[PDB]
């Protein structure tokens, strides 16, 4: 367990790299949407923890499984274990504005 | 320790690379994401995947393949297909503008800005390789970038590496079933470059394989994915001996010393058997004598060419499954006995036999059934001059009025290059005529 | 990603462009507000071919709307899907052309062309890899036939190697809306041959005939003809936007269709077309598609194809199918109709396949053909031209704006040479 | 409708009973379509371009309507379809000797 | 910490300064009553550059207000953000200048300027480490063009090592509001070249053209022009107040923009500028920002920069962006326009990055350029001056305060020498 004011720093690090990888004339939300829609196969709109870890890994962010739960828990408000990446991309586009 | 490098260029070359690499991964039990699923493998094949795959150090395996094309459509869809995680990200080279069915575009204007990247990737692949055997090139000649870039690559490879063997699985246009209109121009010019730069050429036209599917599989609505699986099956059978235990093993260097009598005569055509569906397979004998007889049937041949109009020079037998060497000799002797199939005088012995214990592998969702025996036949014959004859006829008919020429001269090609290609094939067509005479 | 820019001039060109953009936006799933509301992922992979991206996630078409009077662009803005076009992409004068070629090409068109050229240059330099141009205009009018061809000359001089497409609504004698069509039509055809790489002639009479006989609808309007032209235009470039088995861009069409540099006047057609009352009574098979495609009454030109011989032809199949039937049907139609195909060229039909048919349909085919039957189109126009020109009728307006009889004499001579060199292949034998 | 008002079995009567509504034809009094307003952008000649209330859009849909085919699939995408490889894996030799629930 | 004091003279100077201080207060989050209401600590970290300390934690600008007529300051006190100004800084005359350089520079300016000189001396001595001065005034008026330049001369005499900025508005022949403007314009230019280290010419003609064409608003007022000038003035010195990737100050800009001591007349522009109906149709990117930066119609002077050759150029970027994008954009704009840059000074363009964009925007650019095409303005002004002077028109007003024709002659000769030097360094080759 670790949850200091460190998840915010991890999110800031996460945001810089998407902006770094963002294609010209596009928002970070579309770029991260492309990544999640690349990894997911069920097309239902929700993924698991391992797919989220792989999505973070393609961006180049390397972390242990411990904080992957910490980031996922912050975004998975309903405790259901499935994340709707629509809200993920919307929030990161709002923060990237 | 022994392995080959595969070259896939053009639209046709890549789309047949999809089928073959599907089979190679499946035959060794490799998942599309690259992770071998263990499942108590304990080295079941052990050291057998180096021919087509290389270990990444921990887990996944990466193929020894490179993809080239000037149009990103086919490249991008592989990058988003089911095999997205398999291939190396920078080994799928994609161009910017397609050759647009032009020979000069892909060889003098835009084909020179991509060869430098491709040669670098080949060099890196070769350095990691330790027991390099040769190269396998898949391309379509009746197209722009396939004939254009492919010819440029062959010239560069022959100078950089030298004596390494090269085998080309080309796709010439059919006599009447074909797509493009200006394809005789590209087809004639490409034969000029590949004649003195490759060592083995196999004809893989489209109309012949359409008949095979209709007559055997009873499929009246075939597409390219059906054809590519048939071509993929030939590749695996041909190279099976390099990576599996066998009673009579034949590597790729026991082809040029067994099937090429003269340096200018290295064009051959293939056949494969048995070709049966899943309904009729279990009511039939499928004996070794029957499968070897059907391979010599003229309509079973994979190229639109009738072998009865010419003689034979050299044939290669590649058996796999539970064949017995005694059975092969008895069946072969019957083939020599019948007078319909006639060889050439100066070749008293003309059969090279290779036997492998590995039975054919079946892909789920395919059309073929799971059998216990199979045979692949590569034949060098003088009847191949027939297909070159009609290509010359098509070229001269539409070149007398200089049709479509300005598309070629305006890109960098000189008008005098067309004459040279005509003369060499004029020389080549009569080399086959001269060899076919008797002493 | 090999993008194309769009230019439309004149009233007919503006209406055709508006309908085309409506159709393309509907097919790509873009709402009238520019916000993506599609269904599948394939609709966004190559959306940059036709649309630019702006802040807020909205997509704006890269089209230029040009005319000498504000009448028609007021209408295109007021109509549906009029909010997609950028307000900076509208350029106009105040006077109009008045169906005079000289007014739109020498005095008023030349004065205004600088701004539209600047906009075109900016748009072309904006994209990564330009692929070509497409033009929608009419040769029977003043501002279109003149100002559009002047812009064509300028842009061709600036960009020498990019492909250029035109969709010209050439006049026809059965349905006539102007009394001075031959003059400016002849002048525009003279000016177009040296610059345009591909021309696709269209007749209002042909689409009226199609609407009367095939669709069997009593009272269609310009909306339906515009819709048919837009459907053909969208079907031309299907492979440039969607994956398939045999991909063919604009350049691949030109190589497979143009044997000689001055033979690039085509005729087009679309299939399938069925009436509302007989929609559900017909099967969906490749033979039906090719049977309707080679119909002599299914063309977009008044000229009869069976009065000449095709040099080359192209078909662009869409939807999931078997490649074997495509080749077999092309071979059969080329064999049973060997009289209509010129003999000294083998396999003069090209086929292309795309995996994505138009929305709501399983299979659709767009046909582009290069025949010798186009010459009657020019034969009748020049026939009117000389009959009107012997008496020097309606000539003082042209001569009163810096134009001379020498230009008319040059234009009529170029038409005759084009017709002669375009028809001599019908009688030439190997 | 051959010089008549339908509902009468004149020439070409069967097809036009299927024309959806065509709101323009029976409502030539409304005009309106006045949604441009003084935009002041698109354009300036500084005077904004004069606007005239345009008429109804006249239906369209001349090309054959939808036949209930969503489509949006690729031949390559449906050809490989990793369901096939999944079924040829982690499955087989099932003959239901005893009775057991399965996916 | 290297703070700068502000001086504005005349009605035009006061009107510019009021809106400039409004914009700066909005940028730093200061309410009209002087109480901080910001959100981030970066807004308050570097407050000492413009604002002093007062009672109750309130901030007052270190700006001196001066004019010979009380009406303009009576208006600015009641205008918006009028409560920030300290009442002691207001310096007033009782009579006025009457558009007379002699009256504003010899008789009344001399007797009034002692108090404002004492005030500015006190303000300069108050700060721990002065950075420089900046003046906003008009060269077509009397009181500004005379008393402001006399104050500039005195301040340059008293503080030699500091730098001086002059945001000067000069009149143009088209939009003319005064008959006697050429005399005092030439005299003010001759005096300004003496002491001003940097001069940034601003044209009401250029501002009107920009408002008419780019912003596309029907009825502009002086407030819009003041807002544009204020935006440029805030942009030119942003990095000295906010952190960035590459720090740059006014002295650094002077070093990188002044090759020779007599060539210090820059021309400025600001980007981006869009109308209200075009904000949603455009995407804000570095390519478009740098495309609008160098546009000839985007500048704030009547001179066309494509009629001459740039000697040096500067760019100041606001917001977060990659440095490689900026570097390659400047390299490309230098490469594609090699004919518009003099060739004996390679790499004649400068870049700087600040990470705090203006409120309401994500990225912004301020451009300061030294060009030899600015000489045309001086040429036309001197032409008008000599045309009026050959007949000695309106000369009794000027000679009635002791000034003689020798000053007129020497000012004209110096102006011609400056124009000749600009031309000579333009047509110079290695
Ligand atoms: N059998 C078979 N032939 C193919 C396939 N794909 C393309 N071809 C052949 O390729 C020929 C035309 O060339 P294309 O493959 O379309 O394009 P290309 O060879 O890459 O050259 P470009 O047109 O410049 O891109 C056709 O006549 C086909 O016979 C395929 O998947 N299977
Ligand atoms: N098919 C079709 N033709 C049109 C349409 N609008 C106008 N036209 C044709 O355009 C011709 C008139 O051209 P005109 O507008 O005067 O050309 P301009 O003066 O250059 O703009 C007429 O003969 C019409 O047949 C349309 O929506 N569809
Ligand atoms: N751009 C701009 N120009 C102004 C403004 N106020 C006045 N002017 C110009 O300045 C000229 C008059 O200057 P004036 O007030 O007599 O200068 P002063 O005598 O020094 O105060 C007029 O021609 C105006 O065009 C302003 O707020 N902005
Ligand atoms: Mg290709």
């Amino acid at each position: 367990y670790v949850s200091p004011e460190r998840l915010n720093d991890l999110e800031l690090i996460l945001y810089e790299k998407i902006r770094q990888k963002t294609l010209p004339g596009e928002d970070e939300g579309r770029t991260v949407y492309r990544a999640f829609k690349y990894f997911d196969i069920a097309e239902k709109g929700v993924i698991d923890i391992s797919q989220f870890k792989a999505a973070l890994e393609k961006f180049g962010c390397v972390f242990d499984d411990k904080e992957i739960h910490a980031l996922f828990s912050k975004f998975d408000v309903n405790r259901s274990g499935k994340i709707c990446y629509d809200e993920f991309c919307g929030n990161f586009a709002r923060l990237g504005s | 320790m022994r392995e080959v490098i595969s070259i896939h260029v053009g639209q046709g070359g890549i789309q047949v690379g999809n089928a073959c690499w599907e089979l190679f991964c499946l035959e060794h039990g490799i998942q599309p994401d690259g992770q071998m699923p263990s499942d108590r493998t304990i080295g079941g094949g052990d050291d057998a995947f180096n021919t087509f795959f290389s270990e990444t150090g921990a887990g996944k395996h990466v193929p020894r393949a490179v993809f080239l094309d000037l149009e990103p459509t086919v490249i991008d869809e592989v990058r988003t297909g089911t095999y997205r995680q398999l291939f190396h990200p920078e080994q799928l080279i994609s161009g910017k503008e397609d050759a647009a069915n032009n020979f000069a575009r892909g060889h003098y204007t835009i084909g020179k800005e991509i060869v430098d990247l491709c040669l670098d990737r080949i060099r890196k692949l070769a350095d990691n390789c330790t027991g390099l055997q040769g190269f396998l090139v898949f391309n379509s000649v009746g197209g722009g970038t396939g004939s254009g870039l492919g010819s440029l690559l062959l010239e560069r490879l022959s100078v950089d590496y030298g004596k390494k063997s090269k085998l080309g699985f080309t796709i010439y246009p059919s006599p009447q079933v074909s797509t493009a209109v200006v394809e005789p121009y590209n087809s004639i010019l490409s034969t000029h470059s590949l004649l003195e730069h490759t060592d083995v050429a196999v004809m893989l036209d489209n109309e012949a394989i359409y008949d095979i599917c209709r007559r055997n599989l009873d499929i009246e609505r075939p597409t390219y994915t059906n054809l590519n699986r048939l071509i993929a099956q030939v590749i695996s059978s041909l190279t099976a001996s390099l990576r599996f235990d066998g009673a009579l093993n034949v590597d790729i260097t026991e082809f040029q010393t067994n099937l090429v009598p003269y340096p200018r005569i290295h064009f051959m055509l293939s056949s494969y058997a048995p070709i049966i569906s899943a309904e009729k397979a279990y009511h039939e004998q499928l004996s070794v004598a029957e499968i070897t007889n059907s391979a010599f049937e003229p309509a079973n041949m994979m190229a639109k060419c009738d072998p009865r109009h010419g003689k034979y020079m050299a044939c290669s037998m590649m058996y796999r499954g539970d064949v017995v060497p005694k059975d092969v000799n008895a069946s072969i002797a019957t083939i020599k006995t019948k007078r319909t199939i006639q060889f050439v005088d100066w070749c008293p012995t003309g059969f090279k036999v290779g036997i492998n214990y590995q039975p054919p592998t079946v892909v789920p969702g395919g059309d073929l059934a799971k059998v216990m025996r199979a045979v692949c036949m590569i034949s060098n014959s003088t009847a191949i001059a027939e297909v070159f004859s009609r290509l010359d006829h098509k070229f001269d008919l539409m070149y007398a009025k200089r049709a479509f020429v300005h598309w070629y001269v305006g890109e960098g090609m000189e008008e005098g290059e067309f004459s040279e290609a005509r003369e060499d094939l004029a020389a080549l067509e009569k080399d086959y005529e001269e060899v076919g005479i008797e002493t | 990603m090999r993008e194309i820019v769009h230019i439309q001039g004149g009233q007919c060109g503006n209406q055709i462009g508006a309908k085309f953009w409506e159709v393309i936006s509907d097919e790509h799933g873009i709402d009238p507000t520019g916000t993506y509301h599609g269904d599948s992922d394939l609709q966004l992979e190559r959306i940059n071919v036709y649309y630019n991206e702006a802040t807020g996630g909205r997509y704006v078409p890269r089209a230029i709307l040009m005319d000498l009077e504000p009448g028609t662009m007021d209408s295109v803005r007021a109509g549906p899907f009029g909010q997609l076009f950028r307000p900076d992409n509208f350029v106009f004068g105040q006077t109009g052309a008045g169906n005079n070629w000289a007014k739109g090409h020498y005095t008023e068109g030349a004065e205004l062309i600088d701004s539209v050229l600047d906009v075109v240059r900016k748009e072309a330099e904006g994209c990564d890899c330009l692929q070509g141009f497409q033009i929608t205009h009419s040769l029977g009018g003043g501002t279109g036939s003149g100002m559009g061809t002047l812009l064509i000359s300028k842009v061709r001089e600036e960009y020498p190697d990019r492909i250029m497409e035109t969709f010209s609504v050439v006049p026809s004698p059965k349905v006539s809306d102007t009394v001075v069509e031959p003059y400016n039509a002849t002048l525009s055809v003279h000016q177009l041959v040296e610059n345009a790489d591909e021309c696709m002639v269209i007749d209002n009479e042909a689409l009226y005939d199609i609407c009367f006989r095939t669709l069997k609808l009593t009272t269609p309007t310009y909306g339906d003809l515009n819709h048919l032209v837009s459907a053909a235009m969208s079907g031309v470039t299907c492979c440039l936007r969607f994956p398939g088995q045999l991909n063919s861009d604009l350049r691949k069409l030109a190589v497979n269709l143009i044997p000689f540099p001055r033979l690039h006047f085509f005729m087009i057609g679309f299939a399938p077309l069925t009436s509302r009352g007989s929609q559900q009574y017909r099967a969906l098979t490749v033979p039906e598609l090719t049977q309707q495609m080679f119909d002599a009454k299914n063309m977009m030109c008044a000229a009869d194809p069976r009065h000449g011989r095709y040099l080359t032809a192209s078909a662009l199949f869409r939807g999931r199918m078997s490649t074997k039937e495509v080749d077999e049907q092309m071979l059969n139609v080329q064999n049973k109709n060997s009289s209509y195909f010129v003999e000294w060229i083998p396999n003069n039909i090209k086929s292309s396949i795309c995996d994505i048919p138009p929305k709501g349909l399983k299979m659709a085919v767009t046909f582009v053909g290069n025949s010798t039957a186009i010459q009657e189109m020019f034969k009748r126009v020049a026939e009117q031209f000389t009959a009107m020109f012997r008496r020097k009728a309606f000539l003082h307006w042209y001569t009163g704006e810096g134009m001379d009889e020498m230009e008319f004499t040059e234009a009529e001579s170029n038409m005759n040479d084009l017709v002669s060199e375009y028809q001599q292949y019908q009688d030439a034998t190997a | 409708c051959d010089k008549y008002t339908s509902t009468a079995l004149m020439g070409n009567w069967y097809e036009e009973r299927l024309a959806p509504n065509q709101p323009f034809r029976e409502n030539l009094q409304t005009k309106t379509v006045r949604e441009e307003e003084a935009a002041i952008s698109f354009a300036s000649d500084l005077i904004p371009l004069s606007r005239v209330n345009r008429n109804l859009p006249w239906d369209t849909k001349g090309v054959i309507a939808d036949d209930g085919f969503k489509e949006f699939r690729s031949v390559n995408r449906t050809s490989y379809d990793p369901i096939n490889l999944n079924n040829y894996y982690n499955l087989g030799d099932c003959r239901q000797l005893y009775k057991h629930y399965t996916a």
